[PDB]
């Protein structure tokens, strides 16, 4: 069959071009609902996750932007304290006490 | 104690440690990192030249590890049964996104968050180019780095704004910067060094659409010829045994031979040997997928059917006769359009392509404008018989049809075979 | 190289098998040789010289030795462009001038190479003086017509002579077949 | 077909060879408009080329 | 040298322009990062009109 132009036209019709766009930033992993849901499950449950995908996806950028919005319980102060001149133990204090 | 240095485990306590599996395998850390995760504790690395080291208590791990990488970067890791135990959650990224107004708006907001100044037409053009990069009408490319780079170039060419004209200029410049090989090819075609028949009819010759890989991309047409001689049922594909290849059974050759042997059953064996050649190398042959061009050229050679040289033929074929989808369909169609426009658009040129690739047809503005003006035609086919009907300009079934002509050619070859057979008896 | 299929040999065999169809198989075997090695052969491109020499051998056609033949060919008989066309034409001109220009020597080269013909001053001066000729051909049949000095179709044409030679070879093979039987 | 001399002549016709030529220096990447435009883009935008 | 300097990394505000033959860049452009850093290709035609 001989395809007509309308059966071949794919470009989105341009309607206005005299003004800039005002669009709110998209949520992290926009159009990537599987990855977003998997990372949400891994954050809710505290599991270790791994991100897989083709390169040039900006996976690291989106991952950092998504993790920056997380609110974890205030982590305790972990530090190294010398119990002697040879033995060094790990000390856990309330946050802001070290 | 004061010389202990904090690495990445210490800095990510009660948080998230984002690593790269490519780095986990490149520096061979994956064994020690697995040991640390499984044990739940880790001590700082100590160089062996120190018989005075501290007895440091192992540092507890309360972090969450999020490995990042490509699927091939994780194929090395998923083989270990322990990797599937520590990392239970797989956050897989789709190579594409649905092509919806919501996704276009999200892309526009993402680009605005990157500092770009967009226009509605410019955003539309960027979204269309993202769809084209995915080579799918209803899927835009998910690679935001590439779209960001294209937006950077469009902003540079438009000063600071992503208008429609600036994005079109960026796309055209990207095309131009890699167009040297194709410019040379088109110049050779126009001069006459490479002669492709873009007009008229020819018997046994077709304009296949190949994707050149001994050179850069931008697939181009290639004159593929088929010659039919009396003989065995052997199908010779000269380009697939340029060296040896009698030791190798080629899936394309087997597919074509199966189609020819099974579809034409009036003699016990195919009384014709068909030799298929790609003139003007730079043609990277498939070897594993039978082309529709090869099959239609073979049928023309057998039946002496003059195929139209106006139309290029692309797409794989199945041993049943079913035309299958091929990659880089846009590249092939646009390469043939470039060749036709260089030599002058007669208004009857076109491309025969599978209906499977109709969801991958994101042709450029020039090809679409030629199609609208009627200067370029796109034919979508399901079966090889449809492609042969379009090329030869006649119906397969019916009196004086293509099927009858091919059968007459086959019986003429059989008569030549028996004339040589009586030569072997008397 | 006897364990390897050569694209040039396959192309020549395809042309000869497909074009000449009056017996079930090509009743003649053609041995193609390069006398005087120092010749670097290309096993991936079928030369036009090989095809015209094979046609001459089959049809007993005396080709002109005045004209050198250069250029590739495909299985349909289409003469393709070749590299270093200027070098080849000038080398033949050098050989002809060394032995003396008789005013009839020349080179048969593809029309595809006309955009690459940048012949030196001496070759062009001989061409203008009529001492050296350049023949540009589209198909191998044109090259054979120029070499044998006769048209393919007509009164005792080249095609008829080649077909008669093929019939003679097939008759000899039928004699051998009945030798095998009787 | 037998090519004539004019169909084979390619050298630019020499009209004079006595006086020296006075020609301004060409712009960088003359006859290389693709590379020149690519470098113009790489300089305007600061990309690595 | 066991004892050294903790030099702050020097920031890069330059534009890199790699130069070479097409076969020289074959070994480098397999990497997805090369196509991400060097995005502009200033290819030189071997001939001019």
């Amino acid at each position: 069959m001989r395809l007509s132009y309308e059966a071949l036209e794919w470009r989105t019709p341009i309607e206005n071009s005299t003004e800039p766009v005002s669009l709110p930033p998209p949520p992290p992993f926009f159009g990537q609902e599987r990855a977003r849901e998997a990372l949400e499950l891994a954050i809710r449950g505290g599991f270790h996750a791994y991100l897989v995908g083709p390169p040039s996806l900006g996976k690291h950028e989106a991952l950092l932007a998504y993790l920056s919005t997380q609110s974890v319980e205030t982590p305790p102060d972990l530090l190294y304290v010398p119990l002697s001149e040879r033995k060094v133990a790990v000390l856990t204090l309330p946050s802001g006490q070290e | 104690v004061s010389l202990i240095r904090p690495g990445a485990v210490h800095r990510a306590q009660g948080g998230y440690l984002i690593l790269d599996a490519l780095s986990l395998k490149r520096e061979g850390t994956w064994e020690a990192f697995k040991r640390a995760l499984r044990n739940g504790q880790v001590e700082p690395v100590t160089e062996p030249q120190a018989p005075a080291g501290l007895e440091v208590e192992p540092f507890p791990i309360q972090m969450q590890v999020i490995l990042v990488g490509t699927p091939e970067a994780f194929e090395g890791l998923e083989e270990d049964p322990a990797f599937s135990e520590l990392f239970r959650i797989r956050a897989e990224f789709s190579p594409t996104l649905p092509a919806s107004p919501e996704n276009c708006t999200a892309l526009g907001g993402w680009l605005l968050a990157q500092g770009f100044q967009l226009t509605q037409g410019g955003l539309t053009r960027l979204y269309d180019e993202a769809r084209r990069m995915a080579e799918q009408r209803d899927r835009m490319d998910a690679r935001l780095v590439e779209i960001r780079a294209l937006a950077e170039e469009a902003a540079v060419l438009g000063g600071g704004l992503l208008t429609a004209e600036s994005v079109e200029q960026a796309i055209a410049a990207r095309e131009h910067r890699s167009f040297l090989s194709e410019e040379e090819f088109l110049r050779a075609v126009q001069e006459g060094v490479i002669r492709l028949r873009t007009t008229g009819r020819a018997v046994g010759e077709v304009n296949s659409l190949v994707v050149v890989e001994a050179a850069p991309y931008w697939g181009r047409p290639a004159r593929l010829t088929a010659r039919a001689a009396p003989g065995r049922d052997h199908l010779i594909s000269i380009d697939r045994e340029a060296g040896l290849g009698g030791q190798i059974f080629h899936k394309a050759v087997l597919t074509l031979a199966g189609y020819l042997r099974s579809r034409y059953i009036e003699h016990g064996s195919l009384p014709v040997t068909i030799s298929l050649a790609f003139e003007q190398n730079y043609v990277s042959i498939e070897g594993d997928s039978a082309g529709l061009a090869e099959l239609v050229a073979a049928l023309s050679a057998i039946g002496n059917l003059p195929l139209r040289q106006d139309l290029a033929v692309t797409g794989a074929v199945d041993q049943t006769g079913k035309v299958l989808a091929v990659g880089a369909i846009n590249a092939k169609v646009e390469g043939f359009f470039r060749v036709c426009k260089a030599l002058g658009l007669s208004g009857t040129q076109g491309v025969i392509l599978p209906e499977a690739n109709l969801a991958n047809l994101t042709l450029r503005a020039e090809v679409l404008e030629a199609v609208r003006a009627g200067q370029f035609h796109i034919y979508a086919v399901e079966t090889a018989e449809q492609a042969l009907e379009i090329l030869a300009g006649a119906r397969m079934e019916g009196f004086r049809g293509l099927q009858e002509k091919i059968r007459a050619g086959l019986e003429a070859f059989a008569r030549l075979e028996e004339g040589h057979d009586k030569e072997d008896r008397e």
